[PDB]
């Protein structure tokens, strides 16, 4: 009804290797090249990436920053003010970076910001001006 | 023909 | 099976149904009501059974009828008619049994059948027992033909006709309880034995040995699925062999081995080069942070106090940097994945090879064991057809002659006008009668003419090929059974008997093989049997190597014998052989072979073409069609039992009873 279990014959396969007298080796020779010109792409990318990782030797360890972990609070000290204006024009409305760089404001004081200092520190400006970058 | 075998009777494309 | 139902099993019939032959003789009966089918088949089967339950006497119809009940033993001709089917088809009273109605004195018809094998054999007694009068001729100074044994001493060894295989449903199940065979069983065990070339001849171990034999059968059922379901049968108006087919096969499961290796190799390439590319984002990004890290470091390094600008670099910059180092992070995160996910593939290989050098020598022996079975290289039998006769194969275990199997043919002898030394040249068959021509073997000119009725002709398939021929049909077959005698194929195969003063091989143990160093030679001497009560082991010679074997001297071919048992058993276990002998069956003139075998080409068919009786033209044109004259039997003649003993045993009965009912009317019919 259907083949052995796992033996291969398909109708395709078996007018290939009969289509001639050594359509048998011929086509079992372009495979035992197919995979030694394989084989030796394999040891290539194997060299080259072996290379990489010895670049990447040392990880990102002597740049790593100090875990700093200080609480977050409410009042805009000015000196907090104008971080926020100057992360504005840096980040636009990146809101999680503003409120990094600020070190001591949530993603919402720093939305609210937005909203409470509008006209006084021209933030539709900064803004406009963030954009033409 | 197969029905000769006495030694390790063939098995393959009989129809058991 | 046992009962009444045993019986039609062991007659080879269907307990049930009307078989063909019966709807011929009794079209009354299956064309008409249901009901007398199954008296018709119960009668049938308790006659059989009767018949069986003792076989060393004649069942006759009065004896039958005595043992009938009702509503069986009620209708009187059926009985009648039944009995005489059966008699007549050598389905009762067929061997030797004794007669209890002496027979009728002035005899009917005659017949002269060419060779006295066990076809011969088994049609002559049948018609002489049917009151005809037959004479055998035979070329060779003995009876049997190719059962052919040797004696010499004690020891006892066929080189010919050798085994029983399986009485469930045979007819030598019989004739072994008419004759003194004596019947030892065969121990399916066979140890394989590599030699290593010079090196140490060494067993195959329970592993090897389990797989590779799977894998053989595995392949066969592919060549047979390849045939019957693809329709592979034809390869460039050229037939296509079992041997072409099954090397396909391996090559399509060797080419599947490489596509496997293939797509393994390029999914670790699709894999090795996602971490490629990785790895130059991660390169790249840690110049960028060394960078950052460094713009950081100088603003920092600017001590306070600091304008609100100032101090927003440093900040910022420290932001920028920690968002970087969360990036390089879930990168050397997928990193890890890859790294490992190649660990996975690269411990995973797929197969290496589809079978090694080891193997293909083990699969080889397997090959051999069908070449043995076929007698001949499998490049030469049918892929479609080779194993037609599956579904006749008998049940119960093989068995050997322990005393020799020419007892049977010399059983059967026994009463017979056979002349020896008579070697047929011609056959002359016509409207009006047969004439052969025969001459004696010891002076060749001194000439035999033989006048008769009909002819049955058992010569062997070698002899009715040979060209030039050595007998003359006149007139000349007709094409139709001229191509059916080219077509079929007559192989080969041959026995070299070792006889020794002692055992020195496991006893308990029938069959060993050997296995060789070249697909070439698989054949050779690649089997042995241990099946005498006297030591003697017997070694096949078979494929490609039985036919080249036959050129090379009985001493050479000792050798090697010699050569591989002392591999086996160690070089001083083995001695000198008292007595040998060395088949050679192609050379043999009188058999010009072995066996037939279903070649590339035939099919089970022509072995029903070969069969067919011949009918000659009529003498004066314009009379009547005559009467046919020159009939055949023989292992070439049954398609349901090719090649074998009982195969040929059969096909003599089957002509016996062809012939009476033509020479003396088939009473019956009505
Ligand atoms: C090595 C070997 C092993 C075998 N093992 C088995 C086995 O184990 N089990 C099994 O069942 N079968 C076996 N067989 C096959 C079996 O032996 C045959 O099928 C059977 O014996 C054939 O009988 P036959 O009567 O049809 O032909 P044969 O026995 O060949 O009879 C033909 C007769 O014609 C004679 N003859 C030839 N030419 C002439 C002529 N010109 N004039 C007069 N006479 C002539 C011959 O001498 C011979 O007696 C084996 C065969 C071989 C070769």
């Amino acid at each position: 009804r259907k083949p052995p279990k796992g033996m291969f014959l398909s109708q395709e396969d078996v007018e290939a290797v009969s289509a001639n007298a050594t359509a048998a080796t011929t086509v079992l020779r372009q495979l035992d090249m197919e995979l030694v010109s394989v084989k030796r792409q394999i040891q290539n990318i194997k060299q080259t990436n072996s290379a990489l990782k010895e670049k990447l030797d040392g990880g990102i360890e002597p740049y790593r920053l100090p875990e700093v972990i200080q609480k977050c609070n409410a009042r805009w000290t000015t000196e907090e003010q104008l971080l926020a204006v100057q992360a504005i024009r840096k980040y636009g409305r990146d809101f999680q970076a503003i409120s990094d760089v600020i070190g001591n404001k949530s993603v919402v004081q720093v939305k609210n910001f937005f909203v409470n200092y509008r006209r006084r520190f021209n933030i539709d400006e900064v803004l406009q001006e963030w954009e033409a970058e | 023909a197969r029905t000769m075998q006495t030694a390790r009777k063939s098995t393959g494309g009989k129809a058991p | 099976p046992s009962g009444v139902e045993g019986a039609a099993f062991q007659s080879r019939l269907p307990h049930d149904r009307m078989t063909s032959q019966e709807a011929a003789c009794f079209p009354d009966i299956i064309s008409g009501p249901q009901q007398t089918q199954k008296v018709f088949l119960f009668i049938r089967n308790r006659t059989l059974q009767l018949w069986l339950d003792n076989p060393k006497i004649q069942l006759t119809f009065e004896a039958t009828l005595q043992q009938l009940e009702a509503p069986y033993n009620s209708d009187t001709v059926l009985v009648h008619r039944v009995h005489s089917y059966l008699e007549r088809h050598g389905l009762i009273n067929f061997g030797i049994y004794k007669r209890i109605k002496p027979l009728p004195t002035k005899k009917t018809g005659k017949v002269i059948i060419i060779g006295s094998g066990v076809s011969g054999l088994a049609a002559a007694r049948q018609l002489q027992s049917f009151g005809m009068d037959v004479t055998l001729l035979e070329a060779r100074d003995r009876v049997g033909g190719r059962v052919a044994t040797f004696r010499k001493g004690n020891y006892v060894a066929d080189l010919g006709a050798m085994v029983v295989t399986g009485l469930g449903g045979n007819p030598m199940a019989v004739v072994s309880k008419q004759v003194n065979m004596e019947l030892a069983k065969i121990k399916q065990k066979c140890p394989l034995y590599e030699a290593n070339g010079q090196a140490d001849t060494v067993k195959v171990p329970k592993e090897k040995d389990e797989m590779v034999e799977q894998e053989f059968n595995r392949l066969l059922e592919a060549t047979s699925y390849l045939s019957h379901q693809l329709d592979f049968n034809v390869l460039n108006n050229k037939p296509v062999s079992l041997g072409q087919a099954l090397e396909v096969v391996i090559q399509l499961q060797e080419k599947h081995v490489k596509d496997e290796q293939i797509e393994h190799w390029k999914k670790i390439v699709k894999t090795q080069e996602e971490l490629k590319e990785l790895l130059n984002k991660m390169v790249n990004l840690k110049e960028k942070i060394k960078e950052l890290h460094q713009q950081y470091k100088e603003a920092s390094e600017v001590k306070p106090p600091r304008d609100i600008t100032a101090e927003f670099l440093v900040k910022s910059k420290h932001r920028d940097l920690t968002a970087l180092c969360k990036e390089y992070d879930e990168l050397a995160e997928t990193q890890g994945k890859l790294e490992e996910k190649l660990q996975e593939l690269e411990a995973n290989p797929p197969s290496d090879v589809y079978l090694s050098s080891r193997d293909r020598q083990i699969l080889d022996w397997h090959f051999a064991n069908l070449e043995f079975a076929n007698a001949t290289p499998l490049s030469t039998l049918s892929l479609k057809h080779w194993d037609q006769d599956d579904d006749f194969e008998f049940t119960g275990s093989h068995l050997t002659v322990r005393n020799g199997y020419s007892c049977v043919p010399v059983a059967l002898a026994e009463g017979l006008d056979i002349k020896l030394n008579t070697a047929v040249r011609q056959v002359r068959y016509t409207a009006s009668g047969c004439e052969v021509i025969a001459v004696n073997t010891r002076s060749t000119s001194q000439t035999f003419i033989y006048k008769c009725d009909a002819v049955l002709c058992t010569l062997p398939l070698g002899v009715l090929k040979q060209q030039p021929p050595a007998v003359q049909f006149v007139p000349p077959l007709p094409e139709w059974k001229t191509s059916a005698v080219q077509r079929m194929g007559f192989g080969n195969l041959n026995k070299v008997v070792l006889c020794f003063d002692r055992v020195f091989w496991d006893p308990s143990v029938n069959l060993f093989g050997h296995v060789g160093s070249t697909t070439a030679s698989r054949g050779e001497l690649f089997l042995f049997w241990n099946l005498y009560k006297a030591p003697i082991l017997l070694a096949l010679v078979a494929g490609e190597a039985a036919g080249i074997m036959e050129n090379i001297s009985d001493d050479v071919i000792v050798g090697r014998c010699l050569a591989i048992l002392k591999g086996i058993f160690g070089s001083s276990a083995v001695p000198q052989p008292k007595e040998t002998v060395v088949s050679r069956w192609r050379a043999d003139p009188w058999a010009r072979g072995s066996y037939s075998y279903v070649a590339a080409g035939s099919s089970g068919n022509d072995y029903d073409l070969m069969a067919q009786p011949i009918t000659p033209g009529p003498s004066i044109p314009g009379a009547p069609q005559p009467i046919p004259r020159l009939f055949f039997a023989g292992e070439h003649t049954i398609r349901n039992y090719p090649a074998t003993v009982h195969g040929a045993l059969l096909s003599g009965l089957r002509e016996a009873g062809r012939i009476a009912d033509q020479f003396l009317g088939a009473m019956y019919t009505l």
